[PDB]
């Protein structure tokens, strides 16, 4: 569970993300595709080329969802219900892939928020992404 | 694989007692049941709505036999699983879009089925050797992903 | 989240384990040590030889806790509080290991309860061990 | 590793800019902070009660430098990691009893540290090369476990 500290940390760092969430979402996807190519098996229908509008479009969607989880940090299971359902019933992404995205999301933030990406914030953000991942995967079986 | 002559014999010998037909249909059905999300690649198979419906589905059974078949043939090339599954590896990547993690899930399911079947015979040391093979096979299948 | 069918399935299966749970505890560990030799890193102080009384004794301990968990299938978090503490603050086993012991436990049950190890029961037990794992690793951070 | 020449150059170029003393301390400190369970191996290090306690602990800093020192050497023998790391692998297993998963956690932490430090210079593709590298080291370090 996320502590008050964690919540402050996450709202703070995500606060800084601001209007760049979209671009950061897209960047995280690209890093994942390049480092963990097995993740591409879920996007056979996408142009995964550098600067793909599809990836760009997808990045915004993921960022918007994360932004929505920060906005409802005290009720994530409910704020994310719909997406939990989608992932469980349609997309059916294997759980291990969540940790790969999380990781690439951490890299992107680190690369963009040098001043806020402190040890403490890093830890809070990691626990956060783990929680989001747990929710999205909660209805799998 | 990294199989000790002894570990090689243990694998080899148990396998000789395996009914590929039955084991393959069971491994694959159990996979679809324990890890429901694997059903994403078998929409065209039909009714997978229930354990009973999966285990009974003949499209499932027949696919199971084809999978164990190829697996079975791989045990003959334990010194080069990589070269043995190269084309199967490209196919799974390039045509099927199967996440290699699934290879791992099946491997584990496979081990549960063998235990299920051979009870006593499937000792800790025999499980160890099979674990190295399933790992080995999954690795070989994942090998040409890009 | 365990469904009513799951809880049933689990109580049935474990019901059959009976006086052999300790023995199955021991056998699972033995299978784990051999199949995943990295797990031995948490037992440097044990005699990991076949039929070692340390392994035997530990097997019992694990079995009993599993039993307790089946009994409180409904209140796991609370039934295993002390155990979650122990693992989080003392033992500090890496979470990847819980999946390895879980698998070895399935294998063991499979091998000993042929009639009862149906596909539906296999599914329930897996989810159960996953739940137990989650609980035992919930206070890690 | 499975490093294209251009991947090997990119690893090497960036690594030239790294302050192993500093990155070492940062990576190890962050590991004990993000995955507190990892602290199990350092109870003789003293106070690790808070992030400041960890990040600033002279012992953690010194150890981190040692670890990254060994890692840097690894980067010059990218052709024979298993070879390079054999005695260390033996030590971690037989003497230290360090679960190899720790090596993957550290690899991930290190990649975040490089991202932290190099910003935009840590491009998607440079990250992909480092991912291959930290995985190779982790594997090399686990090779002698038994
Ligand atoms: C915490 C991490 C994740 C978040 C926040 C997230 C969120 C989303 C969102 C918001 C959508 C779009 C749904 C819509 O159309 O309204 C989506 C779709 C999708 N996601 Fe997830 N997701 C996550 C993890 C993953 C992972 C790890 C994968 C696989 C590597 C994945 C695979 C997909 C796929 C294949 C789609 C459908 C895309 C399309 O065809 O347009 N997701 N996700
Ligand atoms: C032991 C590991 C596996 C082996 C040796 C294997 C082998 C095979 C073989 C020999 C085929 C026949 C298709 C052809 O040759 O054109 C096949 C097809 C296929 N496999 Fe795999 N497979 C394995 C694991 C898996 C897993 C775990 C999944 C998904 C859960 C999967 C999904 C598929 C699908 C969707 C097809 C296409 C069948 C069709 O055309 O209807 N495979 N596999
Ligand atoms: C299925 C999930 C698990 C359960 C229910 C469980 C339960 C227990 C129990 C009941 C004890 C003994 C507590 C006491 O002495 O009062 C224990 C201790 C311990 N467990 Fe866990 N355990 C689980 C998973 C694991 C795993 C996967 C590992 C490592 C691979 C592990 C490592 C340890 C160690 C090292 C000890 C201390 C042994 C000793 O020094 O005697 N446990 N666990
Ligand atoms: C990149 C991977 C790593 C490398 C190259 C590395 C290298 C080293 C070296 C050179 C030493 C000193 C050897 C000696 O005392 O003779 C050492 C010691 C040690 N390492 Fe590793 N290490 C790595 C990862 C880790 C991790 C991730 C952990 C724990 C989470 C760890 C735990 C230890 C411990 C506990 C010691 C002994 C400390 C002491 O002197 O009391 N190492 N390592």
């Amino acid at each position: 569970m996320l502590s008050p500290a964690d919540k402050t940390n996450v709202k703070a760092a995500w606060g800084k993300v601001g209007a760049h969430a979209g671009e950061y979402g897209a960047e995280a996807l690209e890093r994942m595709f390049l480092s963990f190519p097995t993740t591409k098996t879920y996007f056979p229908h996408f142009d995964l080329s550098h600067g793909s509008a599809q990836v760009k479009g997808h990045g915004k969607k993921v960022a918007d969802a994360l932004t929505n989880a920060v906005a409802h940090v005290d009720d994530m299971p409910n704020a994310l219900s719909a997406l939990s359902d989608l992932h469980a019933h349609k997309a059916r992404v294997d759980p291990v892939n969540f940790k790969l995205l999380s990781h690439c999301l951490l890299v992107t933030l680190a690369a963009h928020l040098p001043a806020e990406f402190t040890p403490a914030v890093h830890a809070s953000l990691d626990k956060f992404l783990a929680s989001v991942s747990t929710v999205l995967t909660s209805k799998y079986r | 694989v990294h199989l000790t002559p002894e570990e090689k014999s243990a694998v080899t010998a148990l396998w000789g007692k395996v009914n590929v037909d039955e084991v393959g249909g069971e491994a694959l059905g159990r996979l679809l049941v324990v890890y429901p999300w694997t059903q994403r690649f078998f929409e065209s198979f039909g009714d997978l709505s229930t354990p009973d419906a999966v285990m009974g589905n003949p499209k499932v059974k027949a696919h199971g036999k084809k999978v164990l078949g190829a697996f079975s043939d791989g045990l003959a090339h334990l010194d080069n699983l990589k070269g043995t599954f190269a084309t199967l590896s490209e196919l799974h990547c390039d045509k099927l879009h199967v996440d290699p993690e699934n290879f791992r899930l099946l491997g584990n399911v496979l081990v549960c089925v063998l235990a299920h079947h051979f009870g006593k015979e499937f000792t800790p040391p025999v499980q160890a050797a099979y674990q190295k093979v399933v790992a080995g096979v999954a690795n070989a299948l994942a090998h040409k992903y890009h």
